[PDB]
């Protein structure tokens, strides 16, 4: 049985990826040092089980809490939790990119930036720090038993992402979920609500009552965390605290309907809740859902690297200067590179572009600040400088009146860029 | 509202503040941005706030100019020059934007951490006091702030103020807006629908009733350093 | 073996306090500790209580048939060895790919190369099982 030997050690390599990316969160996570779950750094490049192991553990805490907090169930809240042990979930990732082609490749934050890919990024240098998460992979979660239309909800905090919904119906066996934004454990109110027309004419004061932190039992900042096999548990249980400690009493006959249908139980959990599930590293899988939920526009597709909607768009020159435009303002230098090989631009194409009011940033900026604003650009710069279509020296005249390109590049302190205009 | 504008004129001639003829009317505004700092956390969605705000002020007849990362000496150098331009003694008020990562002191520069770089918001005030600016001296000057995260002479010297602070503690930490800043994004609806039928301090109160959310109840934009003698009357042209 | 009980877990659908689930609360205690058991496999081991209630004593035993234990050490250690026939310790990347790419489930070639870059932390192109193996044990 040689496959099975195989299957061990593709295993044990899934757990390894899992244990760096957890390892990484717990260790270089500071509100994990705030409370007492953080982890010790690993010694070795790679790190131990032990991280997985704390995972694990940080689960049954946060278990034990919401456990002790509502032990006494009510026939109500434990048909309710029955209710969504046995329910599955579908999860939803949505982006302005294209990241399937008959294979649904999704990565985090920290595997972009290694392999240095060109995409939108979404995560902030403060959820880096504070949290770590940026090895993970994030989905909304939906109920999955219906025979609705896939995508069910569009927007994660009051956030939509990108067109391209890819739901996936199975779980991962390294993932964990948060009952909120690991980062943000704030429920926004429902005047932003995607489903608020549901909620505001059938119910009454849980409209007030659903903005709140999610914490535990240690302050605002304790987020909980689950893993695959208490996800459910603890969704349950903290839904039932909610209905408990609520006085809309509608809110709570609806809930507690005894066949209550699946819509509205993902309507009820992604109201009251704002659920996020994380994967480890990379998804790549043959089993998922596209979903084209809208059109995307051309500054959201050149932000995203979407090459084939940017194809699509830029049809005319026109579309060429509102393009290279938005790929200044985005530091998409590749996409302006590939702008400047479909199409020939000159000194007359800058100046149409200096009259592009319909264009923000050239509204805003000149086109020299643009190119001169950060280093990410200076390829593009060099071939603005080098062929004659911008002049160095050009004095701005819309921002920072009278400096130079010059001036953006000591701003930017990029040694090529300086040098460069320095010797043209 | 043109034959409103006349009425409110003649009405109340020293309880409103006095507004040049569009003709030899050159009124400036300043917007002073900083998007992106040496050892700060970036403030991204700015290019829409920028925007948002230099319509309203040229929908106002007012001429914007934008400054964009500057340290602090040089928007000090920046408000210095902008007191300095002789293009507002021809006129009737200014509007100061300054948006920057904000400690309560004032404004930070972009090298701004350990070595501090920020711009005291009474410096503002000293620069366009009645003494050392006198071309806007009896002329009401608004200061718009969007920020993050004797003393009798004052009384004095101070004349003709407005401030409107966001300290909203976003700090990219929030993390949670749409195309823009709230503040900003209020700020300009409000002066949309209430700047017509309402004076100035007016529409900065409807804008705060617009924070009533329970999660965005606490981001109160707060008004300070209220030196106006007067009511400043906006009228849409 | 057995430390930590599921004793909360079975006492939230012991709605009586007698110490007792009803049989079709069953998979609903099991799948809140990560256990999915088929409808099939339910109903086999149902059959243990021949009225229409399961006690503590019974369902632990139930757990424990199902338990799934995670793949030892050593048989981590024996799965790699059967790759190796010089015996030397070392596994090539493309031997490692061609397994996993030829043997066993089928995966994306994109998680293959994750793999193989997740185990060859020298990027010499070989891998020691046996230094990851004692590393990632610990
Ligand atoms: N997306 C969604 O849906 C969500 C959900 C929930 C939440 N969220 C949020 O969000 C944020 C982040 O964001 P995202 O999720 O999107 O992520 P990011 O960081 O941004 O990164 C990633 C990116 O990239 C792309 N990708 C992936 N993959 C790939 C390839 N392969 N290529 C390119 N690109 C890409 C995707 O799509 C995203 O956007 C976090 O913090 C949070 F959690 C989101």
């Amino acid at each position: 049985r040689p496959d099975h030997c195989a299957n061990t050690v593709k295993n044990f390599l899934r757990k390894s990826i899992a244990a760096q990316s957890y390892s990484k969160m717990f260790s270089q996570g500071t509100s994990f040092k705030s409370l007492n779950l953080s982890l010790e750094a690993p010694s070795g490049a790679r790190s131990s089980f032990r991280s997985l192991e704390h995972l694990d553990k940080v689960s049954r805490h946060y278990i034990s809490e919401i456990i002790q907090k509502v032990h006494p169930l009510s026939s109500d809240e434990r048909h309710l939790l029955s209710i969504i042990i046995n329910s599955n979930f579908n999860f939803r990732h949505q982006s302005n990119s294209n990241l399937s082609n008959n294979i649904l490749n999704i990565k985090s934050f920290d595997k972009i930036q290694s392999e240095n890919i060109q995409t939108h990024k979404n995560t902030y240098s403060e959820d880096i720090k504070e949290i770590s998460n940026h090895d993970f992979v994030f989905f909304g979660v939906e109920i999955s038993n219906h025979q609705e239309k896939l995508p069910l909800n569009k927007t994660h905090h009051t956030v939509d992402f990108g067109a391209n919904a890819y739901i996936i119906d199975h779980d991962s066996p390294y993932g964990y979920m948060t009952l909120t934004d690991h980062f943000d454990n704030a429920i926004p109110p429902v005047f932003y609500h995607e489903h608020q027309s549901f909620f505001l004419d059938n119910f009454k004061e849980v409209v007030d009552e659903v903005s709140r932190y999610v914490h535990g039992n240690q302050g605002k900042t304790d987020v909980p965390i689950f893993n695959t096999k208490d996800m459910r548990l603890g969704i349950g249980l903290h839904l039932i605290d909610f209905i408990r400690k609520s006085k809309d009493q509608g809110f709570r006959e609806f809930c507690y309907n005894k066949n209550i249908d699946p819509v509205s139980l993902d309507r009820i959990i992604n109201f009251v809740f704002q659920l996020e599930y994380h994967i480890p590293r990379m998804l790549s899988t043959d089993n998922f859902k596209k979903i084209k939920l809208r059109d995307i526009s051309l500054e959201d597709a050149i932000k995203a690297s979407n090459y084939e909607e940017i194809n699509n768009k830029v049809t005319d020159k026109k579309m060429a200067h509102q393009a290279l435009a938005y790929s200044l303002g985005n530091k998409k230098a590749d996409i302006a590179l590939y702008l400047l090989s479909k199409f020939n631009f000159t000194k007359q194409d800058v100046a149409e572009m200096e009259k592009m009011k319909n264009n923000r940033y050239c509204n805003l900026y000149d086109v020299e600040y643009l190119l001169s604003k950060d280093g990410a650009n200076y390829k593009v710069l060099e071939y603005f400088i080098n062929n004659g279509l911008v002049d160095v020296n050009k004095k701005f005249q819309k921002v920072n009146s009278g400096d130079t390109m010059l001036d953006n590049a000591m701003k930017s302190k990029d040694s090529k860029m300086i040098d460069f205009l320095l010797k043209n | 509202p043109h034959e409103e504008f006349l009425r409110l004129c003649k009405e109340r001639a020293e309880e409103i503040y006095p507004i040049k003829e569009r003709n030899n009317r050159t009124r400036l505004a300043l917007i002073i941005c900083n998007t992106e700092f040496d050892h700060l956390p970036p403030r991204n969605g700015a290019d829409f706030d920028i925007t948002g705000m230099k319509e309203l002020l040229e929908g106002l007849d007012y001429s914007v100019d934008v400054e964009e990362n500057l340290t602090a000496r040089d928007m000090e150098s920046a408000l210095r020059a902008f007191a300095t331009r002789p293009e507002h003694k021809s006129s009737d008020s200014t509007f100061l934007v300054l948006m920057s990562h904000g400690i309560l002191e004032g404004i930070c520069g972009t090298v701004h951490e350990k070595k501090p770089d920020v711009l005291l918001y009474d410096t503002i005030f000293q620069i366009f006091n009645n003494r050392n600016c006198l071309s806007l001296k009896d002329k009401p000057k608004v200061i718009i702030v969007q920020a993050a995260r004797d003393a009798v002479y004052k009384t004095h010297v101070e004349k003709d103020f407005i401030a409107f602070c966001s300290s909203t503690p976003h700090n990219v930490s929030w993390r949670d807006s749409t195309m823009g800043s709230i503040f900003i994004t209020q700020l300009i609806t409000c002066f949309q629908k209430y700047s017509w039928c309402c004076h100035l301090e007016e529409v900065f109160r409807k804008v705060q009733q617009s924070f009533e959310t329970p999660r965005a109840k606490a981001q109160m934009p707060t008004i300070e350093r209220l030196s106006m003698t007067r009511y400043f009357y906006l009228f849409p042209g | 073996e057995q430390i930590a009980e599921f004793k909360e877990a079975f006492s939230l659908f012991d709605k009586d306090g007698d110490g007792t689930i009803t049989t079709k609360e069953l998979g609903t205690v099991m799948r809140s500790l990560g256990q999915n058991p088929t409808e099939a496999e339910l109903q086999d081991m149902i059959n243990e209580v021949d009225n229409g209630t399961i006690d503590f004593p019974e369902f632990l035993t139930m757990m424990a048939r199902k338990m799934k234990d995670t793949d030892s050490e050593e048989e981590i250690r024996e799965a790699f060895r059967v790759f190796d026939k010089d015996g030397n310790g070392y596994i090539s990347a493309a031997e490692l790919r061609h397994v996993m790419t030829n043997l066993g489930e089928k995966l994306t070639d994109e998680e293959v190369d994750e793999m193989i870059r997740e185990a060859d932390i020298d990027g010499d192109g070989q891998v020691n099982y046996e230094e990851f193996v004692q590393m990632m044990t610990a």
